[PDB]
């Protein structure tokens, strides 16, 4: 996994 | 910095990935096939580095050089949107990473300081057979390209990624796959995350995510509440017997897509096979003896920059042949729940979209782009994606 996301 | 909207991306001009062969951003692109022929005679010597930086195969069998890779990954790697949260690499998810069938020793490719032998950079190649549109080709999966926050900045990307280039050249191998959260020339696929909250008080309290606007701390639990056992019958962890079924069944599952790998049995068994806060497969078990379908999500925690320890699950493969996939993603989200788990993550890939939002998943932040190097196709939408 090469992105870092949070619930935007 | 980095561009990560493709309205961003217009601003952006590339001066290093101009020169590579990737399609540029604006072309549509109507073919299939390699941008550049494959190279007959490779340079034999390293791409030379900055001045008191050099070259460095890391060992990972070693020990300590293995903790310096992820101390380096584990300080220096990818970061949220709001430099809140970075990936928490255990030593055993690196081996499992970055060691699977096919492995070479000179693919991990690392960047030391000359005068101390700090390690400052790495990059990793991995062998990948790949499926693409009507073509399947040995590829390397790009990961781990990390440059030392210090060094930021000075074009070490592009020597890592024109260096671990020339060692995969030397190996005959002329494409590559790999994912960001970036956009560069040129993305094949977008696939957005999504998240399914399982502990929600602890990913409130480090503010991961929030409450919506008009919920209360005891209201947010009860919505995102899961049964305590799973529904589904013979749901039962996957052992050393049902690695040729969950390669058949993968095999025939990932055809419908567009980007897939293609598994030997042997790279099924290393991917797959259950490894504690690494991977998890569980698969479907009928009243027939057969296993018809299979979920897996593997272990990746999350470091609170602000400071314990959030630990999140990220789907993998979820093959479905006769139970349904909600409901094989719901018994996911309960054994992740079951785990210890705090959140569980995934991808608008192949077919996720059609549980997402049922199973109470949130849309993210952050895209994750697909990439293919050397190689020119068509665009394909996020639910074509299965790598
Ligand atoms: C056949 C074999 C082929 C094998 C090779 C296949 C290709 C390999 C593809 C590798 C992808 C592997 C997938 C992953 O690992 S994605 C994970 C990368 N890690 C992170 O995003 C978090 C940590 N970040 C870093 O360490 C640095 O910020 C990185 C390493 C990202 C850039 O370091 P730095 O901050 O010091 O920048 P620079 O001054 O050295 O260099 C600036 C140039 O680099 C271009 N750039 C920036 N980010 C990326 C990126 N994420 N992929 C490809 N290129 C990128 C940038 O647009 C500019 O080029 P251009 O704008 O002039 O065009």
């Amino acid at each position: 996994g090469n992105c870092f996301s949070k619930p935007r | 910095g980095p561009a990560k909207t493709m309205e961003e991306a217009s601003k952006r001009s590339y001066q290093f990935w101009d020169t590579q062969p990737v399609p540029k951003l604006g072309e549509v692109v109507n073919t299939h096939g390699p941008v550049e022929p494959d190279k007959d005679n490779i340079r034999q010597e390293p791409y030379t580095l900055p001045q008191g930086f050099t070259w460095d195969a890391l060992d990972l069998g070693d020990r300590g050089v293995l903790k310096e890779l992820y101390t380096l990954l584990n300080e220096n790697y990818v970061e949220d949107d709001d430099n809140m949260f970075r990936f928490d690499y255990s030593p055993e998810f690196l081996l499992w990473a970055l060691r699977p069938p096919g492995w070479l020793p000179q693919w991990h490719c690392g960047v030391r300081v000359v005068s101390s032998r700090k390690l400052v950079g790495f990059i990793s190649a991995i062998p990948a057979n790949i499926h693409i549109y009507d073509t399947e080709k040995k590829m390397v999966e790009i990961n781990f390209l990390c440059v030392h926050k210090k060094l930021r900045s000075k074009r070490v990307a592009p020597v890592l990624i024109r260096e671990i280039t020339r060692r995969v050249h030397l190996e005959g191998i002329f494409q590559a796959v790999y994912t960001a959260g970036v956009v560069l020339p040129k993305p094949v696929g977008t696939c957005r995350y999504w998240h399914r909250s399982l502990n929600p008080r602890k990913l409130i309290e480090v503010k991961f995510s929030h409450l919506s606007r008009n919920m209360t701390m005891q209201r947010t639990m009860k919505l995102y509440r899961l049964p305590e056992t799973p529904k589904t019958a013979g749901l039962r962890p996957m052992e050393t017997k049902d690695i040729p079924v969950v390669h058949q069944l993968l095999t025939r599952y990932l055809k419908q897509f567009h980007l897939t790998p293609v598994m030997s049995q042997e790279e099924v068994e290393h991917w797959f096979y259950p490894q504690e806060n690494i991977i998890d497969t569980f698969v479907v078990e009928n009243a027939n003896g057969e296993v018809t379908d299979f979920l897996s999500f593997y272990t990746l925690p999350s470091t609170i920059m602000n400071h314990k320890s959030l630990k999140a699950a990220y789907s993998f493969y979820n093959v479905h042949t006769q139970t349904p996939l909600l409901d094989l993603m719901s018994d996911a989200l309960v054994l992740a729940k079951m785990k210890g788990f705090d959140v569980f993550n995934a991808l608008d890939l192949m077919e996720n979209k059609t549980f997402l939002e049922k199973l109470k998943f949130g849309i993210g932040d952050g895209n994750l782009q697909y990439y293919l190097y050397n190689w020119k196709c068509p665009s394909m939408g996020a639910e074509k994606v299965g790598l």
